[PDB]
């Protein structure tokens, strides 16, 4: 039913099938019944998951669930302790509130991370027309398109969209453009003749939401609503699984790693606390504290902020992303499936090659006129330019003087527009030149002539001679021609000249070009006076014995930056596949021109032609290039499709439907590859939705393509693709560095709790201090690492392996946690013991002191000097220990942010101060720490004490040790690139 | 062979062991240097010991704070408090004060040289009999049997802390909420007026004075109503002792709830 076979059926068979008539139409009652049974002729929008449901989903995950459990434990402990009258434990309630706030803020950041600002349904809704002329039991009337049913009479008034899938019954010069189906704006003739077996290629089928450019036609409704071709395209675009981006996958991977390690640590130390003697309440509080200390509370927010900064930097280069996760996926992309028309080409016919003086010239086709021109110093060239300027019917819109010539708005056909633009570019003023040469006679390209000819008058008033100019198909011109202009001389045509012309025509047409022949004949005033009545219907024009001027060919040329961008992408290890709805010859020519097919590469057909052998005997492995059209693609199984993809590294797909583009993209994705799709069309929208990264053009892109894509090229540069690949690789490396910096500090805040539990020293670090470290002091230094430059030439590297290469891997985690956090913990404990000993508590006395230290019924505890202490004084000393450990972590994190700038290069080589953002972040961190330490009231509000400068200075040697150790490790990695050192201590 | 082969595991484990041994050695060296820098007699800083804390005996504790309750008609509610006072004063018995010497200067006992045995400083002798009636020798109930309990009040010792020598530091006990119609608390002090002699200060440390004993003041509560929830605050009246600290209720003063049933 949905598949159209009605183009293959006769009119009577169609009438019997649809219970309708070609002339009368339906009856009102039966039309109403069919409308009731089928539904309206409208695209049904599939509603997606709501925003509140998505945001609630953002409040779940490993880290979110861990923080929720910790907050629940805090609330339970507070509630139990409140029942016993121990009201001095408001810290548990405050910590639970802080954890809830952290969860909510992280959920908000995650929602911002994946937010989409595109509504693809509206774009398809605007494509649907609202008027449809219908004939129901006679009495032709006009209604809305939604009230159309399968089998119904409709009139095709020119300038209106087709209101349904319609099989043409009668047509009178009707012409449409199937741009929403093919990506091509070329007008298509519609006639009641089945010219092809496929409904997408036949001439007797019109398609829903397609413009009728000119003419009138009548037809019978075949499909309505979602059963139409455009309805299926819209359903396919809307109904695609929202598969996770690579950055989302990596984030989930390291979140699972962190959650598993947190569960392990908390569980084993809960068991240890229970075993060595502790209440279940105390042990669960210990589990909460361990989870809070280990889990990075601001990691996801920092990742989102880094993505936002990269997005801002990308938007500074005319490249906007619909969601933040798109800023990375263009890096690590291994395959680019690219549209041709409007994406690689300019979507505008341009004069490319000329054949005059027995030589083929190449005209500059760049939109900025920056390419190399051809020779324009021949009398034959001047004659040919005069012919092509005079044989112009295209009109120019006034007021376009400042508009660049390629961007001008021209009223005329595509070929006429191209010829007039070429005349404007080469010759001074085409309209002026045509004005100085009035046309006494003119024969339009109406019909039955197959050429355009006009008779003009010489510009010079002293010459009453007339010049006749002719333009048409090359062979038609050749049979009319009798001589050829060579080097400004008229030479009679002979066998050699005819053979040369035929060879040039064949070679020029083999490059997917639209060749047109031009010729001229100088008339005489004796034959026709200047005031002669050149009646068009009088046949008075002789149109014989003309002189050939030359050949002009036109193509939709590539954009100026496209070849270099493709070359750079292929240098970066990315495979570029060309998928287009255009004809195979033009597709192969454009692929060769833009670099998708490299010089020297040959297809199986090319090899067969060169070796004068049938294609079946040619080995497929010899051909580096291959072109597959839609027929072969639909006949091909998935196994043969993947076999062809693996066999031919240079692949071009031509004359493909949107479904076939989707099939190619999914086939590439099923091979474990990150696939990028660049398109600017409604036919491109499903592939754009399916691709991991979908890129659309700004100006040339349609609304459906822009809504389906998650990256828009505002200026249509197509070098922004190279920019995005570079920036994605950069952000991957910088995210590695930032996550390492964030992770390294979780160990120096977890070790104090384990030591406190096991050896019963007074508590060295508090949960509030841990939260301050996580959320206030170190967020900016970690975010500032996103401005790091590339250490090497990342554009000469191959794309990363999605399975092998992870954002956070075992070397990174092991180094960051153990090697660095161990030094940070040693610094913190050295400072802790120093601060304790300066106040009278020696380390040996500190060992096992916790039960007496935290005893409220013990107000005269003696220190190492015999001085007796109250509980409040001991608590203030404990807050001093908190602040000392905090400052040690701060200094070690300054050293860490210094060493995280490079993964392989030296800090001296990359420059200490080249990252002004990093320097400002370090200064801000130090200032915030100083404010926290020395603001009045901090001891009672946040338990921060004014510490002495010696406790600022103690962790500095440890920070220096961190810097020196990382420098030595990187030096060894550089010096020995394939040793055990490089294998094991590189991340 | 998980992740890496067995030999690679050996090498990486050996590297981590060497790394952690080096780091532990660095930490031990830092601790050793710190302990060599530490002064064995005087602490480097006393930032948390600006004012001494005050405790008392007996120290039965409620959940909210110090709370003492007993019944004069029931001897079971008295034995614990009497035993606590006895075991506390056992350390102040004269057999335990042998290492100390008799002091009569009534002024700061400044010592700049180690003239006592063990190369130590001299410490002054405080015997339990200096608490006369509340010493427990003539009355073993410590006043709890007649409804006039004795409370021993001592201030925490701080090295080189001087409470002020214009007059000896004094203990003053009074009701926290002064009753309008009720008479004020009447307390008899042992020693007379409840003063700590100035020759017990300065405290020089555990190494310098291994036999140092905190001077004691016994507060005999005379005028206490029965079957009432009274609250008594005892503070130290010294020039350099401050009791105005909201965060530390035990600094320079001690507050307890008393309830004498009948
Ligand atoms: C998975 C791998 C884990 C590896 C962990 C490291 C294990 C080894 C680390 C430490 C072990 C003990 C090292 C002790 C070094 C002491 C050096 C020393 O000779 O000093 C002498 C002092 C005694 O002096 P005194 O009393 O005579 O002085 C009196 C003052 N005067 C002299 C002025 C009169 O001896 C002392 O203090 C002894 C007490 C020292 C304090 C130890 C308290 C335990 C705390 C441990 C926390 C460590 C956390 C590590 C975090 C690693 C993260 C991965
Ligand atoms: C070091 C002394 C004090 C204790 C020795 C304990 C041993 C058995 C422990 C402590 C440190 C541990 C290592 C710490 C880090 C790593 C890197 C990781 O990617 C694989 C496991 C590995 C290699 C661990 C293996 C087991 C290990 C060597
Ligand atoms: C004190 O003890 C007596 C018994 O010796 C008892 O009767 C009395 O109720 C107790 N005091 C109070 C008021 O609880
Ligand atoms: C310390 O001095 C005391 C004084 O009584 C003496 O009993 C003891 O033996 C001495 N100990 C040492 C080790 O000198
Ligand atoms: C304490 O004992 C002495 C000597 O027996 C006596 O004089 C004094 O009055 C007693 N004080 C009180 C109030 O019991
Ligand atoms: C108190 O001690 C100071 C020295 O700190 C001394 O000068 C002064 O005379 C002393 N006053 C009294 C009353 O003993
Ligand atoms: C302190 O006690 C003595 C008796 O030793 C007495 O003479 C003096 O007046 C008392 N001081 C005060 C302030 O009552
Ligand atoms: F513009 Al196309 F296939 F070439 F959509
Ligand atoms: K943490
Ligand atoms: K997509
Ligand atoms: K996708
Ligand atoms: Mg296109």
């Amino acid at each position: 039913e949905m598949e159209i076979n009605d183009h293959q059926l006769s009119v009577a068979e169609l009438e019997q099938k649809y219970q309708t008539s070609a002339t009368k139409g339906l009856s009102a009652s039966l039309a109403a019944e069919l409308l009731l049974r089928d539904g309206p002729n409208a695209l049904r929008p599939p509603r997606g998951t709501p925003e509140y449901v998505k945001f609630a989903r953002q409040l779940a995950g490993g880290l979110q669930c861990l923080m929720w459990v910790a907050a629940a434990i805090c609330l339970i402990a507070f509630a139990i302790q409140a029942s016993e009258g121990d009201l001095t434990t408001d810290d548990n309630l405050y910590l639970a509130l802080a954890l809830i706030a952290v969860v909510v803020v992280t959920g908000c950041f995650g929602y911002y991370q994946e937010f989409k600002s595109t509504n693809i349904i509206a774009s398809f809704k605007n494509l649907v027309p609202q008027q449809a002329t219908v004939i129901r039991d006679g009495d032709k009337f006009q209604i809305n398109a939604d009230q159309l049913v399968v089998g119904d009479l409709v009139e095709m008034k020119g300038g209106d969209r087709v209101p349904a899938d319609i099989r043409i019954l009668q047509a009178q010069g009707c012409k449409v453009d199937n741009s929403s189906l093919t990506g091509e704006s070329e007008p298509q003739t519609r006639s009641p003749e089945c010219t092809h077996e496929s409904p997408l290629e036949t001439r007797n089928i019109a398609f829903f939401s397609t413009m009728c450019l000119e003419g009138t036609a009548q037809g019978l409704v075949v499909n309505t609503g979602d059963r139409t071709i455009i309805g299926r395209i819209a359903s396919l675009a809307s109904g695609v699984e929202n598969e996770k981006t690579p950055i989302a996958i990596e984030i989930e991977h390291f979140v699972d790693i962190i959650a598993g390690l947190a569960i392990l640590f908390g569980a084993t130390f809960f068991i240890v606390a229970m075993c060595i003697g502790y209440t279940f309440l105390r042990a669960m509080v210990f589990f909460m504290a361990i989870v809070v200390a280990y889990v990075p509370e601001g990691l996801l927010a920092t990742v989102t902020v880094c993505l936002s900064l990269t997005a801002k930097r990308l938007a500074s280069k005319n490249c906007v992303v619909k969601n933040l996760e798109a800023v990375e996926t263009l890096g690590s992309t291994s395959v680019i499936c690219s549209d041709k028309t409007g994406t690689l080409t300019q979507n505008r016919m341009t004069v490319s090659h000329l054949w005059f003086d027995n030589h083929i010239h190449s005209a500059d086709t760049t939109e900025d006129q920056s390419g190399q021109t051809f020779d324009q110093s021949s009398e034959t060239w001047r004659a040919l330019c005069r012919v092509l300027t005079l044989c112009n019917r295209a009109a120019f819109k006034s007021g376009q003087d400042a508009v660049p010539v390629p961007k001008r708005i021209v009223i005329g056909d595509a070929s006429e527009t191209a010829l007039l633009k070429f005349s404007e570019l080469t010759l001074g003023n085409a309209m002026g030149y045509r004005e100085r040469f009035p046309k006494v006679c003119e024969i339009p390209f109406n019909s039955t002539n197959k050429f355009q000819l006009s008779i003009h008058t010489l510009e010079d008033p002293r010459d009453p001679r007339h010049v006749l100019v002719m333009k048409g198909a090359p062979e038609r011109v050749l049979e009319r021609c009798s001589s050829i202009l060579i080097k400004g001389q008229e030479l009679p045509l002979d066998e050699q000249w005819r053979e040369a012309f035929q060879t040039a025509y064949l070679s020029l047409g083999g490059l997917g070009e639209r060749v047109l022949g031009f010729c001229q004949l100088y008339l005489s005033e004796k034959d026709y006076p200047p005031g002669y009545a050149f009646d068009v219907e009088a046949m008075n024009f002789p149109t014989s014995g003309l002189c050939f001027a030359g050949l002009v060919s036109m193509i939709d040329p590539p954009r100026a930056t496209v070849p270099d961008a493709v070359l750079k992408c292929r240098t970066a290890g990315i495979r570029v596949i060309m998928v287009t709805g255009d004809h195979p010859i033009t597709a192969k020519a454009i692929a060769a021109s833009v670099g998708i097919i490299s010089e020297g590469s040959e297809t199986v057909e090319d090899i067969a032609a060169r070796l004068r052998v049938p294609v079946d005997q040619v080995n497929r492995k010899d051909a580096r290039a291959c072109v597959i059209n839609g027929m072969q693609l639909k006949d091909m199984d998935p196994s043969e499709l993947v076999e062809a993809l693996r066999t031919h590294p240079e692949m071009v797909f031509a004359r493909t439907s949107p479904q076939q583009k989707l099939v190619i993209v999914e086939s590439c994705q099923r091979l474990g590859a990150i696939v990028a799709v660049t398109g600017d069309g409604v036919n491109d929208s499903p592939a754009l939705k399916k691709a991991d990264i979908g890129v659309a053009m700004g100006i040339a892109g349609s609304d459906a393509a822009k809504n389906a894509a998650d990256m828009i090229l505002l200026d249509d540069n197509f070098a922004s693709i190279v920019t995005g690949v570079e920036q994605g690789r950069l952000i991957f490396d910088n995210l590695k560095k930032s996550i390492a910096y964030t992770l390294t500090k979780n160990i120096p805040e977890l070790t104090p709790w384990l030591i406190y539990i096991t050896v019963s020293v007074p508590l060295p670090l508090g949960c509030i201090t841990i939260l301050f470290i996580e959320l206030c002091t170190d967020i900016f230094p970690s975010v500032s690492l996103a401005y790091e430059k590339a250490e090497s030439d990342i554009m000469h590297l191959r794309p990363r392996n999605p399975k092998r290469d992870r954002l956070v891997n075992e070397p990174l985690a092991a180094y960051s946690y153990f090697q660095i956090g161990a030094i940070q913990s040693f610094a913190g404990f050295t400072d802790y013991f120093t601060a304790m000993a300066q106040e009278g508590w020696f380390p040996l006395l500190c060992v096992g002191l916790r039960p007496q230290w935290e005893n409220h019924h013990l107000q005269d505890l003696q220190d190492s000097y015999g001085q007796e202490w109250t509980f409040g004084q001991r608590l203030y000393q404990q807050y001093t220990c908190y602040t000392v450990f905090f400052i040690s972590i701060q200094m070690c994190q300054i050293a860490d942010v210094l060493i995280r700038k490079t993964r392989r290069l030296s800090a001296f080589q990359q420059g200490f101060f080249r990252n002004r953002i990093l320097v400002i972040a370090i200064v801000f961190q130090v200032c915030i720490g100083c404010f926290l330490c020395y603001c009045p009231g901090m001891p009672n509000i946040f338990n921060f004490m004014p510490i002495r400068f010696q406790w600022w200075l103690v962790p500095m040697p440890f920070s220096l040790l961190i810097f020196v150790y990382d420098e030595i490790r990187k030096l060894g990695v550089r010096c020995c690139p394939g040793s055990w050192w490089d294998q094991e201590l590189y991340y | 062979m998980l992740g890496r082969t067995l030999s690679r595991w050996v090498w990486i484990s050996l590297y981590y062991v060497a790394f952690y041994v080096v780091m532990s050695g660095i930490f031990a060296l830092c601790i050793y240097v710190l302990m060599r820098t530490i002064d064995p007699y005087t602490p480097d800083y006393q930032d948390q010991l600006k004012s001494p804390g005050v405790t008392l005996r007996p120290d039965v504790y409620g959940e909210k704070g110090l709370d003492i309750s007993y019944n004069v008609s029931d001897s079971t509610t008295w034995a614990g408090l009497a035993h606590t006072l006895h075991r506390f004063l056992a350390g102040y018995s004269p057999a335990a004060q042998e290492g100390s010497i008799n002091c009569t200067s009534e002024k700061y006992f400044f010592q700049e040289s180690f003239l006592a045995p063990n190369h130590t400083k001299f410490s002054c002798k405080f015997t339990a009999d200096m608490l006369q009636n509340c010493s427990g020798r003539p009355d073993p109930t410590f006043g709890f049997a007649e409804g006039k309990p004795c409370f021993i009040i001592k201030m925490n010792r701080i090295v080189k802390f001087l409470p002020g020598n214009s007059t000896a530091p004094r203990v003053d006990c009074a009701f926290l909420d002064q009753p309008r119609d009720g008479p004020p608390l009447q307390v008899e002090y042992f020693p007379a007026n409840g003063t700590y002699s100035l020759h017990y200060f300065p405290y020089y440390g555990k190494k310098a004075q291994p036999h140092y004993s905190n001077p004691l003041v016994a507060a005999k509560l005379l005028n206490v109503p029965r079957n009432r929830d009274v609250v008594i605050v005892c503070k130290i009246l010294a020039e350099h002792v401050s009791f105005d600290n909201p965060h530390d209720p035990y600094e320079g003063k001690v507050e307890f709830k008393l309830k004498i049933q009948k």
